């Protein structure tokens, strides 16, 4: 083919045209190649030009003969051709032209021919020439898009286009910087998270960003465009490694800025937990229209919405900045500070609570160390406003009888109940801080705090009492007051907040477990918004960790306060990382593995291959044994990131489980324990081998973590799962008691077990996404890794809530009807069809008033086109709340 | 004086089989760590990543034994003179050693020679003495012992 015989032209050809095409055509194999590379001299050029006419006419034939014999042998070298390696770029204006009917010479080859390797080796040509000829490429586009003949190759033919450019071979700089990109996204949407994804470039996130802002309005309406994105980011995240990840977001965040629809950018805004972004966001989604309509109402519920905080309250980092700024556009002063404030959000939870219905209250028996199990079950059940009224009200019953940090607890416990109340519940609260022994009187506080996260407007502010308290000697009173001020303060970026975050007002007065709660306390400031950069946090962990030898459960609870603190970007964590490396500590190398896989997440790349490593043969300690058995589950992610990805991650999990349990006699009694949290913190679509697998082994052999861990995930929805735990729990309680502690334990999860159909559930959805930064998962499974016996863990134990809202209250609009749309659901599945980002929005047809039973029925597409209305908010991973921009005023409730 | 030296002492029968059982756990766990761990996206602009953490990636260790190449007989013949102390020699003697040295005569003492070389394990008469006797140290194991 590279012959002066003729099959290029060393001279004008037209014999060979007509008769090789039929066979396999020979004739363009040595045209577009070989006469192009090896003669760019000029004159020779022009003899390939005035053959380029001919060139346009081979099309049409060569689509006549089609054959998959025919089309085989022809072309194999064409698709391998680069032109900046025939240097072919280097004389523009004929070269341009041949490449006109070189590129619908590739198309039949790529998608038609359905093997694997067709598609590669064409990717690599399609690239490199569409960047260098832009503007051009694009008419270039076109004309294959309509077709010489109109057949079969139509329906690929978008798809092939974007396929190609994925590539993105030689320049990744471009030539253009709007990219060839723009008209094929409309047609197809399939194939460019493809291309995001694999390219994983900050620069492929810019491209998309500019043809996204432009295409909102113009190329049809802004809801289609705003649907795009979404889409399109959700695959890419996962690919890019973890420093980048934040420039992505921000990038992402200008898109969303302009455009109509919120959601997507205030996902992106948590992800990072920044001060200046979120604001910078917030007023944004107000401004559109100075109405009260979707916008405000939007921002408002929203961003408010999301998790950070165990506490109900959500974020409230946003809360004191968003404030001031929405009261002086004025809507009216109590509309908006209203649905900022909690308030709002204390009745809708009232209302849901009768459908759900209720396990009725946690009491079980007020006299021995069953008291104890009594108070505690109150406070897990219910972080929200109860039917259990009755039991708290009457103090002197439940909370007295308590013994030693139980005491402490059971104060705690009673704020939860009372939370989402303080226009009388506040009295009692403060009876109990003037009295008696300082276990009580701490307690009173830290209840305080949870009782006043009910408003921000605050009534006789627990804020004053928590000041002078922690200052306050007694290890016992401080340990309990700093808590209690890690709710009451907030997320908030106060200056009130950063003060004092700055002195250790906390335990470090003990060599015990007791003093570890010092970092968790300054953590418990920031709750999950991101570091200031504090160095008193950071020193804290190196003093308390390297003077016991003696206590495991001592050493690991200082990195996994630090975790808290740390929760917030890709960049700021490597920092505050560094600090710590300089001295060196076996007991350390614990909190590297921790540190380290809390940074990695929002990447299944790093993610995942440092969720598998493990050395467990030395030691059973911190030193060399590390978390291993316990990070086996791969939960940080299935939190953090993707629908799909915590489905797979579990599919990995179920394996790791057999690799533990054989391995050692030891590592089995600690896999149980950790893989039973799995299933709570990151809310698999698989309930098949692990809730029948725990209860089996419990009969086996009397263990009572097992009992505990399960329950957390029988909270979610409560008669799925719970049908299994609930029977094993009761059989094993009545028929095994090996000390009044062991039944204690064995009551607690039974009662924590039940509380019907998804009530105040758990999800660690945001309920607008869950590709978002969750609540704090992290106070469960310290509760999970440890014995549950210790009575030093008491205090941290009562809140290891991690709920969300049982709100599915249809807003985003100001219209304010309860019960929502019609959406699509599949609730008789393990796995799925769609989990691309929004599931299928067929299946099978749910609108009904009671709260959505998820992760086993996960899948909720929102439907509202046939109703005319239009989603703002499209599915990215939510469970709770629909957002929608509502024509109408009032919205339709259906059966199904 | 170092082709015929002392060799090293012994890896002996006893270590071999005591060492494997130490080297089989290093050995799976180092492994299985170190290959695993990746933290690099080659699909990226950048090369690896440009550290976020610290890696547990890895690399192995190389540790040889020392030989020489195939021979029975001395390594370089060598013209330059070396100190020979009485049995315990420059380091070592084998009996080729003898045959590669054209000494085995002295005139580093007091004392020079009557005689010139001797052959392989052989006697040599140091002159010393005027022509008939006189003492000399005791190098001999039987004087130093008692």
């Amino acid at each position: 083919m590279e012959e002066g015989g003729r099959d290029k032209t060393p001279v004008q050809s037209q014999q060979p045209s007509a008769t090789a095409p039929s066979g396999a055509d020979e004739k363009s194999s040595g045209k577009e190649r070989r006469d192009a590379g090896e003669k760019d001299k000029e004159q020779e050029l022009s003899e390939e030009d005035k053959q380029l006419q001919d060139e346009l006419e081979m099309l049409v034939e060569r689509l006549g003969e089609k054959d998959t014999s025919l089309y085989r042998p022809a072309l194999e070298e064409l698709r391998r051709q680069i032109r900046s390696s025939t240097t072919s770029m280097t004389s523009v204006p004929k070269p341009l032209k041949f490449l006109r009917p070189h590129y619908g010479k590739l198309k039949e080859i790529y998608e038609n021919m359905a093997p694997g390797e067709n598609k590669c080796f064409a990717a690599d040509i399609i690239s490199v020439l569409a960047m260098t000829m832009s503007g051009e490429r694009e008419c270039l586009k076109y004309r294959l898009v309509g077709s010489q003949e109109e057949l079969a190759s139509w329906g690929h033919e978008y798809v092939r286009h974007l396929a190609g450019e994925v590539a993105k071979e030689w320049q990744e700089l471009d030539d253009a910087e709007k990219a060839q990109r723009e008209p094929l996204l409309t047609l197809v949407k399939e194939i460019v998270p493809y291309n995001m994804a694999h390219n994983a470039e900050h620069e492929a996130c810019d491209l998309l960003m500019e043809i996204e802002q432009v295409d909102m309005l113009e190329k049809d309406i802004d809801e289609n465009a705003y649907s795009k994105v979404c889409l399109y980011l959700t695959s890419c995240v996962n690919y890019v490694p973890e420093p980048e990840n934040s420039a992505l977001l921000r990038c992402a965040l200008g898109v969303f800025r302009k455009f109509s629809r919120f959601p997507e950018a205030l996902r992106l805004a948590l992800m990072l937990n920044d001060m200046e972004l979120v604001e910078d966001i917030f007023t944004s989604c107000k401004d559109v229209v100075v109405q009260k309509q979707m916008a405000f109402m939007l921002g408002r519920h929203g961003v408010f919405l999301e998790l950070s905080e165990d506490v109900e309250e959500y974020e409230d980092l946003t809360e004191i900045m968003s404030n001031v700024q929405l009261n002086s556009n004025f809507l009216a002063l109590a509309r908006e500070l209203d649905i900022m404030e909690p308030k709002v959000p204390d009745d809708i939870y009232k209302t849901h609570l009768e459908n759900n219905r209720f396990g009725g209250s946690g009491s079980q028996v007020d006299s021995a160390r069953m008291n104890l199990a009594s108070s505690f079950v109150n406070g897990f059940v219910n972080a929200a406003f109860g039917q259990d009224k009755l039991l708290t009200d009457d103090g002197n019953k439940w909370l007295y009888k308590n013994k030693d940090h139980g005491m402490l607890s059971a104060a705690a416990s009673l704020g939860m109940i009372l939370l989402w109340d303080v226009d009388g519940g506040l009295t009692q609260i403060d009876k109990y801080l003037y009295s008696s022994e300082d276990y009580i009187k701490s307690g009173a506080l830290l209840a305080c705090g949870i009782v006043n996260s009910g408003v921000r407007n605050e009534c006789d502010p627990a804020l004053a009492l928590l000041s002078d308290y922690v200052l306050h000697n007694s290890n016992t009173m401080r340990l309990g007051s700093i808590f209690g001020l890690g709710l009451a303060y907030a997320g908030s970026n106060r200056e009130d907040v950063l003060t004092l975050l700055l002195p250790v007002m906390g335990d470090s007065k003990s060599s015990m477990e007791v003093a570890g709660v010092t970092a968790l306390a300054c953590g418990m400031i920031a709750v999950g918004s991101c570091n200031g950069d504090v160095t008193s946090t950071i020193l804290q962990t190196i003093m308390e960790k390297s003077e016991t030898e003696l206590k495991d459960t001592y050493a690991r609870w200082l990195p996994l306060g630090l975790g808290l603190n740390h929760l917030g970007k890709g960049e700021a964590i490597e920092a505050i990382l560094a600090a710590l490396e300089v001295v060196s500590e076996p007991f350390r190398s614990f909190a590297n593995t921790l540190v380290d896989v809390c940074a990695y997440a929002g990447s299944g790349n790093v993610l995942k291959v440092q969720q598998l490593l493990h050395i467990c043969s030395e030691h059973f300690d911190s030193k060399e044994k590390e978390e291993d058995k316990d990070k086996k589950e791969k939960k940080d992610k299935d939190k953090k990131e993707a629908p799909a990805d915590m489905g797979a991650h579990q599919g990995v999990a179920v394996l790791g489980i057999a690799l533990i349990a054989m391995g050692e006699e030891i590592g089995a009694e600690m896999a149980l324990r950790t893989f039973g949290h799995l299933l709570r913190y990151g809310e698999p679509t698989l309930r098949r081998a692990v809730p029948l697998a725990l209860a089996l082994i419990s009969v086996s052999n009397p263990r009572l973590n097992i009992l505990d861990t399960l329950s957390k995930f029988s909270h979610d929805a409560d008669p799925e799962v719970s049908y299994n735990s609930i029977f094993a729990m009761g059989m094993v309680g009545s028929g095994t008691n090996n000390a009044r502690l062991a039944a204690m334990l064995r009551q607690l999860a039974q009662y924590h077990a039940k509380d019907p159909n998804n009530l105040f559930m758990v999800r660690l959805a945001q309920g607008l996404t869950h590709l978002g930064k969750g609540t704090l998962t992290l106070c469960p499974y310290h509760s999970d890794r440890q014995l549950m016996s210790q009575v030093a863990v008491a205090g941290l134990l009562t809140v290891l809530v991690s709920f969300l809202d049982v709100r599915n209250i249809i807003l985003g609009k100001s219209h304010y009807v309860l019960y929502g749309l019609v959406a699509a659901m599949q609730p008789r599945m393990l796995v799925t069809f769609d989990e691309e980002l929004r599931p299928l929005p067929v299946s099978v047809r749910v609108g009904q008033a009671v709260d959505v039973v998820g992760q086993a029925g996960k899948p909720k597409t929102i439907t509202g086109f046939q109703t005319h209305t239009t989603p703002v908010l499209l599915a990215h991973g939510e469970r709770a709340e629909l957002a929608t921009e509502e024509f109408l005023p009032v919205t339709p409730i259906l059966e199904g | 004086p170092s082709t015929f030296a002392y060799p090293a002492p012994l890896e002996v029968p006893k270590e071999k089989e005591k060492e494997k059982v130490s080297t089989a756990v290093l050995s799976i766990t180092a492994k299985a760590k170190k290959k695993e761990k990746e933290k690099e996206k080659k699909e990226e602009e950048k090369m690896e990543v440009d550290e976020a953490e610290k890696k547990e990636e890895k690399e192995k260790k190389k540790e040889p034994e020392p030989n020489f190449q195939l021979l029975d007989n001395p390594a370089r013949v060598m013209p330059a003179q070396l100190k020979v102390l009485s049995m315990t020699e420059t380091c070592r003697y084998q009996p080729f050693k003898p045959l590669s040295i054209g000494g085995i005569i002295i005139l580093k003492d007091t004392s020079e020679d009557i005689e010139e070389l001797v052959e392989p394990v052989a006697a040599h008469g140091p002159k010393i003495e005027e022509e008939e006797q006189e003492p000399e140290p005791p190098e001999p194991f039987e004087y130093i012992d008692d």
